[PDB]
């Protein structure tokens, strides 16, 4: 019955489209199972999520300018002048049972989406898995970096409430205007006039449901694809070769860890959508370009640049009867950390000179340079997103707004060269650490009074030893060691039985001598394949 | 590469060894779960997995019901219904995420507790492909063109480069070509003539000896949205916005008059912060050039539009008399017409002349000479 | 740089005359 | 499978043939297009396919110099640019439609003139995948259900399947909820009460009593778009399409007032079709049960929207006195109820009892005694 | 808006049973409504010319 139906599908399949060699060799394809591997399908889900309610909400979200009257339910706003943006925005989340949660939790999942691609950038950055052959799809990821951002900041502009009109007027059409020579033209490109004008939020809609997430969706593709057949990078490790891939197979492991993951990170999104408040736009109101509310910062992913503005001084040229405002720096700023992140693989291999295929990850302690650099940039990030709550901080934490402009002017160079030399020390302070137990074995924190009086820490070595007792030295082999006798198995196991009662002692010996001889198993067949090749 | 009787004689482990080294992969350690069977420890963890499974059952039919029967819909402020209205929307996140949380729970656990434990081993067989690959594709491609005659025939060459340059010209200039706009055509009308958006406002005059008041907001959305101010209703000490109203413009009763009142609401060089200095503090006031009668007496007219990036730059501290932007920190010296002191802002703020007419209401004595509002190329 | 177009006055400025008004809109 | 020096010996040809029969592709015809060199018919040839890729680069200058400098905006009726105007879409048009078709032309005529023909054989490989990659591909998915032990645990397969239909089912219910409304719910308000939509118009009276006044569109968009109307304001064999109209909605100057005239013009259900038959015909008219007494003399009132879809129904023809809708071609006789005759239409046009009040304006005597427009399975 | 108003209004309030619940899920309401052009676009510009693009 249910054996013949799927044996008569599988034939039906495979007589009109022969696929049995394509899906049995995807079938058999092998990913390492290292939790950081876990980073860029976080971004993958929350794009997805964002995609589904993005698509509901396309269903009652009008972006209009046109100015209406409010005739809706929340009680503080009626009669006040409004778009029909922002009137169908309360719509959603006041008339259309769900729309609050459906919008709440799109937002949630633009700021997961955006934190996701930051923490999977820096794993990729830190391990070195950039580097070729994977330059371009390091390239392919900065781009959708730099998408990510700018989608989510017209999608939180598209409800026209005064907070994020507020972003619109200073960022998109202050910057814009003031770029010298073809600034004001690229704003009356952009705006079909001056601000705000008529066409603004209709085109920001446009880019927001479409193009821009269609770009995005189509890297994603070609990230993808790129990753399944280049075939994903691996620490070195026990059996790990330049030219092989330990882990497991996508059927059925991979496939059942990748669903599992997918409805955790959908039920985190769910919690959140759901359990805390995002962007209230009804407290905020609609936009007016008379009014303006103290705590203007944008998204968080958008605030370095804000923090940038706030911090370069108002240092303008005027040369021959033009200006040169200071927005242009924060614009040119934005330019060059771009044009740094998208090059950062070929201005590595010009300085190092490397340039040899590489599967095998680095851990980032023994890239002492490229680990500080990476630390001075994070530093200098969160500088500039802290420096864009500045006014939030001074009020809060008690400090005053004009300190902290200028803790994060200085600290903007300062902290950034303190964050290198510690972050090498540190790393090269690891490598040392590591050294220690190549030596000596693990300290296991016993310790012994000799006959004599002498007082010496038991070690337990990790290979052979002397005769005299003391371990042979092992080399670095660009894997981590182990640091605790814990970890080890020194601990050994409570007994079987639930919670509160044991079970049967025969149970328990039996299914501690199958763990054993299986843990003996895996180990060797692990080193003779190490052995072998 | 076995037979078709061959292949009907091996077991499905055999096969599967089979497949695997046919597509490169190893699998080096395979073991199942529970090797010993009948154990307690087993039928206990098929309930753990069973109880998360469950609670995903029971929170999905939880969302199900909420959805369906929760009081949904807004409740106003003090009203019996606000409390359990504002549980709806954490109810609902609750209950969905729950569900879908635990079942991924519930898999992961089975993963990790039934389906085998394994190592597999893949060859990447990357690099450069073989020799073979690399030069049937590259003779092909080769052959292509050179078979073509198309490097032999220049004339074509040159023509097939010209027209599709050219063609490819036309195009991308006429699709992006409705989008350009020039920003300097003349098209808001003045007391001299037709000029560029970006030189007027509100402020600017459309005839000569037009009148045109320091109007304030009443708040209340049409039935006189603006009205005429007068020096004493603003105490020393205090700061008004203010809008350009014209006896024209009417009290928005009327379609046309709406649609006015909204056009001066919505002009972005339009808010006018009007304040009014302590007495006390006049022989500390130092005047801008060209704007030393701007004020009439104690009150003072600067553009509320911020010098930097436009934002209202609108915190009026009246003791140290200092006009602070909540955007990026700007702060401007009142009584030093409205000086940058502090901030990314290198401009000052454009202040609005003002006097009185014959009945005593505060209007405008010309307009702003300088441009307002944020700076570009074509400026000063 | 500063300004071009931004300097303090000594000179100390007059009281505004009343504002009349000229017709035709 | 040849080796590393062996392709190096290789001519371009020999590797060719290799790449296609490593691919299950064999060329068994292919020859230049020229076998004879310096023939004069090749020359021509290879001019004639330069010609059209200079055609499609002078066509594609044009477009750019059309886009740039042709006067392409709107000039009114009867202005002496508008004769040109008329032309700037053609133009473009012309411009761009030319250009690519002459560079496809001139490709076409490369590929049939210059690129050596062929013929090549690949073979098809379909039907049923080889036994080993069935048998294989089989083996893996088996061994996986198989290991994964899922079959054997029934309280887990059984958890799983209901917690995924649980949360499937209220994820979907969630999902579509907010689209789906009560169409009966009642929401507008009447003399008797809340009622729903479909069963209500503009001719619906709000309180006993209501004086609803048959109302003429003047076709001003802003001032006074309704008016009253009086029974000699039209002849004989005239039609009116008339609204409804309050003397509490005003003529539109205020905002309040300019919303409620829209809400009259945009109603579905409110346009009515005012027509006066004349007196030799009256003794051909037969009364509808119950709108016996619904006209005022020879002025009958019907509903404009039709029984069938709902187009408006409004092409009267006076002599026949039928009521023709453009959309699918009902007919309905007018001097009998409006009942259909014709097309896909059942059910006769509402009448709308009429009557004057004391002024001599035409005002509606009730409302239409059964529900207007399109049918629905819950009406009668 | 005739074609709207005929065939996407008419007829679907005329289907049996559950011919006004789908009229009034699709409008909101009665025609015309005020959301069924931006609905109609959200439709035509994105998701039903993905579904093509999918198909193809
Ligand atoms: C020197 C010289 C030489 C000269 C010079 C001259 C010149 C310079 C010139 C100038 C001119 C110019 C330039 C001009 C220009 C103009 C302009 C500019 C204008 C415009 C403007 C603008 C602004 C615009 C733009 C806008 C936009 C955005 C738009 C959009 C558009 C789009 C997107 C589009 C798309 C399209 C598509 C995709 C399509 C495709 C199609 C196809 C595929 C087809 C094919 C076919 C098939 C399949 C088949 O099968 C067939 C066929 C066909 O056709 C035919 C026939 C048949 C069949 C069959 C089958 C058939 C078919 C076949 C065929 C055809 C096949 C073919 C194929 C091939 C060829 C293959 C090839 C391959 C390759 C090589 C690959 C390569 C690679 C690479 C490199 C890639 C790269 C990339 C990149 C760069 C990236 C980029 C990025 C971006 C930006 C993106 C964006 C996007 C968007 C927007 C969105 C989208 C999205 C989506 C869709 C999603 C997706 C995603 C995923 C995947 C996840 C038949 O046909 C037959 C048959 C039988 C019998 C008969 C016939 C058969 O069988
Ligand atoms: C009895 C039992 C058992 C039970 C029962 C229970 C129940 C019943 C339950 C109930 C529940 C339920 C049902 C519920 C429901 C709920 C609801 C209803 C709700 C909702 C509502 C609604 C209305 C909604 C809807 C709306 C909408 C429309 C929406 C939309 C959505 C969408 C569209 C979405 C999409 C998504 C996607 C596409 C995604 C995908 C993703 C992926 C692909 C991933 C994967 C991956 C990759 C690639 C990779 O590579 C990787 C990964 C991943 O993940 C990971 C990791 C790594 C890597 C790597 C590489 C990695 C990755 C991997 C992986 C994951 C892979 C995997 C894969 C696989 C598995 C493969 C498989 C295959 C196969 C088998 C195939 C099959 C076939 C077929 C059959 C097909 C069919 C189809 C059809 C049917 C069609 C349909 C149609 C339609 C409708 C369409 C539509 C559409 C639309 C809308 C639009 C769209 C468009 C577009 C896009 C365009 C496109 C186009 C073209 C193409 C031209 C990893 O991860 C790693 C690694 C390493 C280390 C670590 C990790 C590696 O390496
Ligand atoms: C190469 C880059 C490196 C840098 C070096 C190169 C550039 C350096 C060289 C120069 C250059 O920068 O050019 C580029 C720019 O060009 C065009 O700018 C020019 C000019 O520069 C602007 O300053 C000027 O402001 C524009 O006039 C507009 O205002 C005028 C008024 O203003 C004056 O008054 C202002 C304020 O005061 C008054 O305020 C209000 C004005 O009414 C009133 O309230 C009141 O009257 C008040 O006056 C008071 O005065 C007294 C008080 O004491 C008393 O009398 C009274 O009390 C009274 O009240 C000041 O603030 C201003 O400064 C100014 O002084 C109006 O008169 C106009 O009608 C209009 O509105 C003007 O425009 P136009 O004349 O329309 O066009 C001409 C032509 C440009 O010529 C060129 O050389 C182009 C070639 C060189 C540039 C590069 C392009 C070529 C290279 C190739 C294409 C590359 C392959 O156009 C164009 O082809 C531009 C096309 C687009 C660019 C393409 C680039 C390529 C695209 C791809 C990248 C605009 O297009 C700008 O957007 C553009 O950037
Ligand atoms: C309105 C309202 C209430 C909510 C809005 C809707 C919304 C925001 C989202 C709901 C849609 C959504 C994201 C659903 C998630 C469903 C999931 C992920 C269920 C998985 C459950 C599960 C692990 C069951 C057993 C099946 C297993 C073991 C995995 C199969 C499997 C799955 C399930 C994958 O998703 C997957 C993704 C990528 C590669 C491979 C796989 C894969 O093999
Ligand atoms: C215990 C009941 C459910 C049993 C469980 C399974 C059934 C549920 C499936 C669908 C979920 C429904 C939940 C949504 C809420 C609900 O049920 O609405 C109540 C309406 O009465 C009802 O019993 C609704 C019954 C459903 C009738 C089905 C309609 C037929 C189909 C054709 C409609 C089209 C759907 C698309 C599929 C078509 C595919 C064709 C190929 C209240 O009416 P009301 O208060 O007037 O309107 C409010 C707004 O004002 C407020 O803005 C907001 O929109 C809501 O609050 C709304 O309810
Ligand atoms: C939308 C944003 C992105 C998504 C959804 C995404 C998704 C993924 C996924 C799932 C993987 C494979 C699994 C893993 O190693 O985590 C991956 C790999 C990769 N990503 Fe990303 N990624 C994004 C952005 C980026 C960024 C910003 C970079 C760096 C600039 C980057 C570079 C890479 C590289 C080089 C790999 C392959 C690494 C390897 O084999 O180990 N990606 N990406
Ligand atoms: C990279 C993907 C995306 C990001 C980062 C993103 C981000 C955002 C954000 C932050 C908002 C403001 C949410 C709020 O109201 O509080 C928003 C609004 C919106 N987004 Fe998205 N979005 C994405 C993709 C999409 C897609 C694909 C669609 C269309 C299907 C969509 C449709 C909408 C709509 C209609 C709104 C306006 C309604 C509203 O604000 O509630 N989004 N987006
Ligand atoms: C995806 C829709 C249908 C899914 C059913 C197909 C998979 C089961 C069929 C084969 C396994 C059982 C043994 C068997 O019937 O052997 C054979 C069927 O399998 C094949 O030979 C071809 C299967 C290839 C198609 C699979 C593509 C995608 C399926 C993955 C779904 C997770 C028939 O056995 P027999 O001829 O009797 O020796
Ligand atoms: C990189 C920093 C360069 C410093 C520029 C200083 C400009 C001051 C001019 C003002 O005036
Ligand atoms: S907008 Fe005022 S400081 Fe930036
Ligand atoms: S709508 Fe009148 S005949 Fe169809």
């Amino acid at each position: 019955d249910f054996a013949k139906l799927a044996a008569a599908q599988g034939d039906a399949i495979d007589s009109r489209y022969h696929p049995s060699a394509a899906v049995r060799r995807q079938l058999n394809k092998v990913f390492p199972t290292h939790w950081s591997f876990l980073l860029g399908e976080i971004a993958l889900y929350s794009f997805i999520i964002l995609l589904l309610t993005g698509v509901w909400l396309t269903l009652f979200f009008d972006p209009s300018m046109a100015h209406v009257t409010y005739d809706g339910v929340y009680q503080p706003l009626r009669g006040v002048q409004m778009s029909r943006a922002y009137e169908t925005a309360l719509d959603i989340s006041f008339e259309v049972r769900g729309g609050l949660f459906v919008r709440q939790v799109h937002h949630w999942a633009a700021l997961m989406f955006a934190a996701s691609i930051m923490v999977h950038l820096a794993r990729i950055f830190f391990t070195g898995a950039f580097r070729r052959p994977r330059e371009a799809n390091w390239v392919i990821g900065s781009l959708l970096l730099i998408l990510a951002m700018f989608e989510g900041f017209f999608g939180y502009s598209l409800p026209d409430d005064l907070l994020s009109g507020t972003g619109i007027r200073a960022a998109l059409s202050g910057i814009t205007m003031g770029i010298p020579v073809i600034g004001t033209w690229m704003h009356w490109a952009l705006f079909g006039g001056d601000f705000p004008g008529e066409i603004l939020i209709p085109r920001l809609y446009a880019l927001h449901i479409l193009l821009i997430p269609g770009i995005i969706l189509a890297l994603i593709g070609a990230h993808l694809a790129l990753v399944w057949f280049q075939k994903h990078t691996q620490f070195p490790g026990p059996g790990r070769t330049e030219t092989n891939v330990v882990g497991v197979r996508v059927m059925p492991v991979f496939a059942v860890k990748s669903g599992a993951f997918f409805a955790m990170i959908t039920g985190v999104l769910g919690l959140m959508g759901g359990l805390l408040t995002i962007n209230p736009i009804w407290n905020l109101g609609p936009y007016k370009p008379s009014q303006v509310s103290a705590g203007s910062q944008p998204d968080f992913y958008m605030m370095w640049t804000d923090g940038l503005i706030r911090l370069w001084p108002a240092w303008e040229f005027y040369p021959f009867g033009h200006t040169i405002p200071q927005g242009v720096w924060v614009a040119v700023g934005m330019g060059l950390v771009f044009a740094l992140l998208i090059a950062y693989p070929f201005i590595e291999k010009k300085v190092t000179g490397d340039d040899a295929h590489h599967n095998l990850l680095q851990r980032p302690r023994d890239v002492p340079v490229r680990t500080a650099i990476g630390s001075m940039a994070i530093a200098l990030y969160l500088l500039l997103t802290f420096a864009c709550m500045n006014d939030i901080i001074a009020l809060k934490f008690h400090i005053s707004l004009n300190a902290t402009t200028w803790i994060g002017r200085i600290g903007m160079v300062v902290l950034p060269a303190i964050v290198y030399f510690v972050a090498y020390r540190w790393a090269i302070s690891l490598q040392r650490s590591d050294r220690e137990v190549l030596e000596h074995g693990v300290e296991t924190g016993i310790i012994k009074r000799l006959p004599h009086g002498a007082y010496v820490e038991l070690h337990q070595p990790l290979g052979p030893v002397d005769e005299h007792g003391h371990p042979i030295p092992l080399e670095y082999a660009g894997a981590p060691l182990p640091k605790r006798m814990n970890k080890l198995g020194s601990g050994g196991a409570p007994g079987t039985g639930s919670f509160l009662f044991p079970d049967p002692a025969v149970e328990h010996e039996a299914l501690t001598e199958a763990a054993h001889a299986s843990e003996h198993k895996s180990l060797t067949a692990l080193k003779e394949h190490q052995d072998r090749i | 590469q076995p037979t078709d009787a061959e292949l009907a004689e091996m077991s499905r482990e055999e096969l599967v060894k089979l497949g695997g080294k046919i597509d490169g992969v190893e699998t080096i350690f395979k073991e199942p779960r529970w090797p010993v069977p009948g154990t307690k420890a087993e039928k206990r963890t098929e309930r753990l997995v069973a109880y998360w499974l469950m609670l995903g059952g029971l929170s999905g039919l939880a969302l199900l019901l909420v959805f369906l029967f929760w009081p949904w819909e807004y409740q106003p402020f003090g009203s019996e219904g606000e409390f359990l209205y504002s549980l709806a929307t954490p109810l609902y996140g609750l209950t969905f995420g729950l569900s879908i949380l635990s079942i991924g729970i519930g898999a992961v656990l089975f993963q990790k507790k039934f389906i085998p434990e394994e190592i597999s081993v893949q060859d990447r067989h990357d690099g450069r492909s073989p020799e073979v690959h690399r030069k049937t594709v590259a003779a092909n491609l080769t052959d292509a063109l050179e078979g073509s005659t198309l490097k032999r025939r220049k004339v074509i060459g040159l023509s097939l480069g010209i027209g599709l340059g050219a063609f490819g010209a036309g195009t991308l200039v006429a699709f992006i070509g409705g989008l350009i706009k020039n920003p300097w055509k003349p098209v808001v009308p003045t007391a001299e003539g037709k000029k560029a958006v970006l030189w007027t406002s509100g402020w600017t005059p459309r005839f000569k000896g037009e009148t045109i008041y320091l109007a304030r907001a009443t708040g209340r959305p049409g039935e006189s949205p603006f009205v005429k101010m007068r020096p004493e209703d603003i105490d020393a000490g205090g700061m008004e916005t203010v809008f350009p109203w014209r006896e024209s413009d009417g009290d928005g009763t009327t379609v046309e008059s709406e649609h006015k009142l909204t056009e001066i609401a919505m002009g972005v060089r339009n808010p006018v912060m009007l304040i009014r200095i302590k007495p006390a503090d006049m022989h500390r006031v130092i005047k801008r050039k060209g704007q030393e009668s701007f004020n009439f007496g104690e009150l003072f007219a600067y553009t509320k539009v911020c010098s930097h990036l436009g934002c209202p730059s609108s915190l009026y501290e009246q003791q140290t008399y200092r006009i602070l932007c909540p955007c990026h920190q700007s702060q401007f010296d009142a009584l030093e017409f409205a000086k940058p002191i502090f901030g990314p802002a290198a401009r000052a703020l454009a202040q609005l002349p003002i006097t009185i007419d014959e009945d005593g209401y505060l209007v405008a004595n010309g307009d702003f000479v300088e441009p307002v509002g944020p700076a570009f190329w074509e400026r000063k | 740089c500063s300004p071009p177009g931004e300097t303090a006055s000594s000179e100390p400025g007059t009281t505004p005359a009343i504002w009349t008004g000229s017709p035709s809109p």
